[PDB]
RNA sequence: UUAAUUCCGAUAACGAACGAGACUCCUCCAUGCUAACUAGUUACGCGACCGGUCGGCGUAACUUCUUAGAGGGACAAGUGGCGUUCAGCCACACGAGAUCGAGCAAUAACAGGUCUGUGAUGCCCUUAGAUGUCCGGGGCUGCACGCGCGCUACACUGAACGGAUCAGCGUGUCCUGCGCCGACAGGUGCGGGUAACCCGCUGAACCCCGUUCGUGAUAGGGAUCGGGGAUUGCAAUUAUUUCCCAUGAACGAGGAAUUCCCAGUAAGUGCGGGUCAUAAGCUCGCGUUGAUUAAGUCCCUGCCCUUUGUACACACCG
C-alpha cells in the first residue's frame, strides 16, 4: 500500500498529473483508490494598500489557495508529490 | 425502505431518516417535543399538525442536526421532516398521495419544502458590517 | 437520560444524589464561586449536588470529557466593566473535585483514551432517575 | 382547526373595508406562532401579507437592546394575549385587529417649504402597530409593570377608544393637525 | 414600597385580590403599595390554598386569575 | 359631514418636494361618479380603499 | 429607457475602440456523474442500560449528509398589463434565484499622501567632541482645557444565580488535550498535532428554561482608589497584563448639530486573524439572533452634463 499526496496551487495542473497517475497505474492492473480531495486552504493576507497613513482605509485582500489530493494505490511545475507507505 | 432528506437553514443542516415503522419522530435521539427552545415548539410540529399523525404513523424519522444556531436548526428540522415524508411518499407510495402532502405543506409555508438561499454577507473594510460604515 | 426534560432531570438527579448521602462536597463549597467571570457565589446552598447531577449528565451524552471539557461546558460571558465582554471558562478545581466525587460513587471512571467516562452503574442510576421524571410528568 | 394553540383565528372580523385587505389573520395567514420569517421585506407590498401578530412581534424589537431578540417578543405577545383574554373574555386576536382600526390615522399633514393629505391603507396599519408598540414600551421603561401588561393595556384601550392609549392620543393629534391645516 | 405585610394590608390582600380579573405580582404591588418581592411570594400562598388559579407561569411573567 | 370611503383606481405620480405624497385619482364606491383626485401619504397601489375624512375639496 | 454615452429611437453621419457590461473569485441546488480508513451515512454484529438510547467498540455495502472536481442551471425565458405595442418597465406562474458580494476598473487631474517601507532616488546637510553606531536612563503615557473615532451604561424588553442548548471564519513548532495542585489567576508531570488526522463533534455568546431581586443612583452602572496572589520578560515604578477582597463616582436616552444604513441588511451577540515575549476598548474577517421603514424625489447637500458669459489659458489659488 502506497499513499501519494498531491498538493498544488492550480487545480488544472494538479488534476492533470492526478489523472495521469491514476490512468498510468490502472493499466498496470493496480487497484487504486479514487482521488480524495482534501478541503482547500486559502492563505488570507489582508494588507493596507497605501505605503503611508493617508489612504482612505482601503485594504486589499490576497489569497493563496493550496489544493490537496491524495491517491492510495496497492509531474508539472507547481505540483508537489510525496509518496508514503 | 428508507430515505434520507436534508433541510438547510443558514448553516443548520438537518437530515431526516424517514424509515418505515411506527410514529417515531426524534431529533438527535431526543423526542420532537423535547427540543430546548419551547417557544419554537409549534414550528417543529407544523408538519405533524397539518398532515395529521396518521400520515406519520407508518414511518420512523430520526433527524440529525449540526451547524447554525438554535432557531436555524428549528427551521431545518421541520423542513427535513416535511421533505422526508414527501420523498418517502414518492418512492414507496403512489404519486397521488405525494401531491396530497405537498399541496398542504406548500400552501401553508413554502419554506417547509424549499430552502431559502439567504446567507450572511461578507464584511467590507471601512465599516462594522456588510452595509454599515464608520 | 433522554426522552425527558433535561432541566428537571438535573434537579431530580441532584435530589437523589443528596438523599444518598455519599457525595464528597469539599469544605470550601461555601466560599468559592464557580468561575472567575461570576460576581457572586451560587444562590443555592446545595450547588455541589446540582453541578454533580449536571456533570454526570454531560458524561452520559458525550463521554471522555475531562476537567478541561467541563470547564468549557460551564463557561460563560465575562463582563469586563467598560470593556467588551468575552467568554470565560469555569473553575478547574470545582470541575475536578466534582469529577472525583462522582468516581467515589462508582458512577465515573477514567476513560482509556481521553479523560473520564460513565460506568455501567452510573448509566443505570441515570436511567432510573430518567424513569422517575417521566412517570412524574 | 388552525389556532395559536388556544386562541382561534376565525370569528375575527374587520370593520374597516380599507384595512380588511392589509390585515392578515383569517383562513390564509393563520399560524401557530407569530414567527415564520417569510422574507416579507423583499418586494413593495409583501409586508401586507404578513400576519399582524408577527408584525406586532417585529415592532416590539425596537431599541438597541432588543434588536435581534424575537423569541422574547414572541413570548411577550404570547403573554400579552393571555392578559387580554383574561381582562376581556373576547378573542385576543379580535382586540389586536380592533386596536389597528382605532390606531390608524386616516389623514396626515405634509410639510411644504403645511398641507393635509390622505393616508394609504398600508401606512395606517404600519403606523398603528408603530404607535401601539411605542406606547407599551414607554409605559414599562421605569415601572414594576411588566411589558406583557403594558402591551395588553395598550391594546384593550386602543380597541375601545378609551383615549388613554398612547396610540389613540397620537392618532387624534395627527388628525386634528390635518383638520386645521387642510 | 411596603416590604412586610401589616394587619391592614394582609387582610386587604386576602379579601379583594382573589376577585380581580388580572392577578399578577405587578398589578397587586401597585395598588397594595407593596414591593414586588412580597407581592410575588404572597400570590404563591394563595395559589397553594386555592383562592386563585394559575394561567401561565414564566421567568418574569406569572399570571393568576380567580376561581 | 360623513367619512366617505373611496377606492383607488389609477396612480398618477409622485408629488411633494421629496416625493412623499402620491397623487391618485380616487373614485367613490357608492356610485361610479365623483372620480376625485387625492394626495395620499404612504405606499399606494391600484385597488386600495381610502378613508376620506373630507371629500369636498379636490386639492 | 437603463445601475451605466445601457439601449432603442431621432438622425450627415456610418462603422468601431477604451470605460460600463462581459470577465475573475465568491453562496444559492444537482438524492445526476467523479470519487473518499485524514469525510460520513446506513444496514449489520458486538455490549452497557431501562426496542429505545449510545461521537460505546469492530470491517462489509455506497455518497443523502461532508469534502471538491467536471458538467448542467437563469436568459426578463413564460403569462398579463403598460410603452414610438420598439428599448424596456410593472405584475404573476414555474423555479435552488426573477437587481448577490468582492475584485479589476478608461481619458485626465491634484503641487493630494509617502524621502519615517525600500541597497528607489537628485540635491543639501551631518561625518568622528558624529545627525553614523552601540549601551545605560528618561520621554513619546507627561495635563487648568478644546475636539475627533470608540467602548460601557443609564436597567424588570433587566442585573444576577443556576439549568439547558446551538456556530462559522481561521491559526497552530507554537496550538493545546488529559491525570494531579490551587478559591481564582497559576503551577506541574504525561501527551497529541508541521495538521479534514491533534486542539476539535471548536459543548462561543446573545438566546432559551427556572430562580430569587421590585419607581428605588438599587442585586442598574463598575469609573476612581487600597491591600494582597500569580504569569510574561534582562528588568513593569509612571500600577504590561491577570486574579481575589474592598472602595461604589458621574450617568434617569442626552442641547445646537450630526453620522451610517434598504434583507439575512441595520442592530444585538460572541469567535478568529493581524499587532503579539507579555496583548484588544482598534482593525480585518466569521457565524449567531434578526427587524422598522422605503421600491421614491431634486427639497437640502454633493458632483456630472448641456446651454450661456469671459479681458481667464500658470486657466478664479486667474
Amino acid at each position: 500500500r502506497i499513499r501519494i499526496t498531491l498538493t498544488s496551487r492550480n487545480v488544472k495542473s494538479l488534476e492533470k498529473v492526478c489523472a495521469d497517475l491514476i490512468r498510468g497505474a490502472k493499466e498496470k492492473n493496480l487497484k487504486v483508490k479514487g482521488p480524495v480531495r482534501m478541503p482547500t486552504k486559502t492563505l488570507r493576507i489582508t494588507t493596507r494598500k497605501t505605503p503611508c497613513g493617508e489612504g482612505s482605509k482601503t485594504w486589499d485582500r490576497f489569497q493563496m489557495r493550496i489544493h490537496k489530493r491524495l491517491i492510495d494505490l496497492h509531474i508539472e511545475p507547481g505540483v508537489e508529490v510525496e509518496v508514503t507507505i | 425502505q428508507s430515505v434520507q432528506v436534508f433541510g438547510r437553514k443558514k448553516t443548520a443542516t438537518a437530515v431526516a431518516h424517514c424509515k418505515r415503522g411506527n410514529g417515531l419522530i426524534k431529533v438527535n435521539g431526543r423526542p420532537l417535543e423535547m427540543i430546548e427552545p419551547a417557544t419554537l415548539q409549534y414550528k417543529l410540529l407544523e408538519p405533524v399538525l397539518l398532515l395529521g399523525k396518521e400520515r406519520f404513523a407508518g414511518v420512523d424519522i430520526r433527524v440529525r442536526v449540526k451547524g447554525g444556531g438554535h432557531v436555524a436548526q428549528v427551521y431545518a428540522i421541520r423542513q427535513a421532516i416535511s421533505k422526508s415524508l414527501v420523498a418517502y411518499y414518492q418512492k414507496y407510495v403512489d404519486e397521488a398521495s405525494k401531491k396530497e402532502i405537498k399541496d398542504i405543506l406548500i400552501q401553508y409555508d413554502r419554506t417547509l419544502l424549499v430552502a431559502d438561499p439567504r446567507r450572511c454577507e461578507s464584511k467590507k473594510f471601512g465599516g462594522p458590517g456588510a452595509r454599515a460604515r464608520y | 437520560v433522554k426522552d425527558v426534560n433535561q432541566q428537571e432531570f438535573v434537579r431530580a438527579l441532584a435530589a437523589f444524589l443528596k438523599k444518598s448521602g455519599k457525595l464528597k462536597v469539599p469544605e470550601w463549597v461555601d466560599t468559592v464561586k464557580l468561575a472567575k467571570h461570576k460576581e457572586l457565589a451560587p444562590y443555592d446552598e446545595n450547588w455541589f449536588y446540582t453541578r454533580a447531577a449536571s456533570t454526570v449528565r454531560h458524561l452520559y451524552l458525550r463521554g471522555g470529557a475531562g476537567v478541561g471539557s467541563m470547564t468549557k461546558i460551564y463557561g460563560g460571558r465575562q463582563s469586563n466593566g467598560v470593556m467588551p465582554s468575552h467568554f470565560s471558562r469555569g473553575s478547574k478545581s470545582v470541575a475536578r473535585k466534582v469529577l472525583q466525587a462522582l468516581e467515589s460513587l462508582k458512577m465515573v471512571d477514567k476513560d482509556p483514551s481521553g479523560g473520564r467516562k460513565l460506568t455501567p452503574q452510573g448509566q443505570r442510576d441515570l436511567d432510573r432517575i430518567a424513569g422517575q421524571v417521566a412517570a412524574a410528568s | 382547526i388552525k389556532l395559536f394553540g388556544k386562541w382561534s383565528t376565525d370569528d375575527v372580523q374587520i370593520n374597516d373595508i380599507s384595512l380588511q385587505d392589509y390585515i392578515a389573520v383569517k383562513e390564509k395567514y393563520a399560524k401557530f406562532l407569530p414567527h415564520s420569517g417569510g422574507r416579507y421585506a423583499a418586494k413593495r407590498f409583501r409586508k401586507a401579507q404578513c400576519p399582524i401578530v408577527e408584525r406586532l412581534t417585529n415592532s416590539l424589537m425596537m431599541h438597541g437592546r432588543n434588536n435581534g431578540k424575537k423569541l422574547m417578543t414572541v413570548r411577550i405577545v404570547k403573554h400579552a394575549f393571555e392578559i387580554i383574554h383574561l381582562l376581556t373574555g373576547e378573542n385576543p386576536l379580535q382586540v389586536l385587529v380592533n386596536a389597528i382600526i382605532n390606531s390608524g390615522p386616516r389623514e396626515d399633514s405634509t410639510r411644504i417649504g403645511r398641507q393635509a393629505v390622505d393616508v394609504s391603507p398600508l401606512r395606517r396599519v404600519n403606523q398603528a402597530i408603530w404607535l401601539l408598540c411605542t406606547g407599551a414600551r414607554e409605559a414599562a421603561f421605569r415601572n414594576i409593570k411588566t411589558i406583557a401588561e403594558c402591551v395588553a393595556d395598550e391594546l384593550i384601550n386602543a380597541a375601545k377608544g378609551s383615549s388613554n392609549s398612547y396610540a389613540i392620543k397620537k392618532k387624534d393629534e395627527l388628525e386634528r393637525v390635518a383638520k386645521s391645516n387642510r | 414600597n411596603l416590604v412586610l405585610f401589616d394587619k391592614a394590608t394582609y387582610d386587604k390582600l386576602c379579601k379583594e385580590v382573589p376577585n380581580y380579573k388580572l392577578i399578577t405580582p405587578a398589578v397587586v404591588s401597585e395598588r397594595l403599595k407593596i414591593r414586588g418581592s412580597l407581592a410575588r411570594a404572597a400570590l404563591q400562598e394563595l395559589l397553594n390554598k386555592g383562592l386563585i388559579k394559575l394561567v401561565s407561569k414564566h421567568r418574569a411573567q406569572v399570571i393568576y386569575t380567580r376561581n | 359631514q360623513p367619512i366617505k370611503l373611496a377606492r383607488v383606481t389609477k396612480v398618477l405620480g409622485r408629488t411633494g418636494s421629496q416625493g412623499q405624497c402620491t397623487q391618485v385619482r380616487v373614485e367613490f364606491m357608492d356610485d361610479s361618479n365623483r372620480s376625485i383626485i387625492r394626495n395620499v401619504k404612504g405606499p399606494v397601489r391600484e385597488g386600495d380603499v381610502l378613508t376620506l375624512l373630507e371629500s369636498e375639496r379636490e386639492a
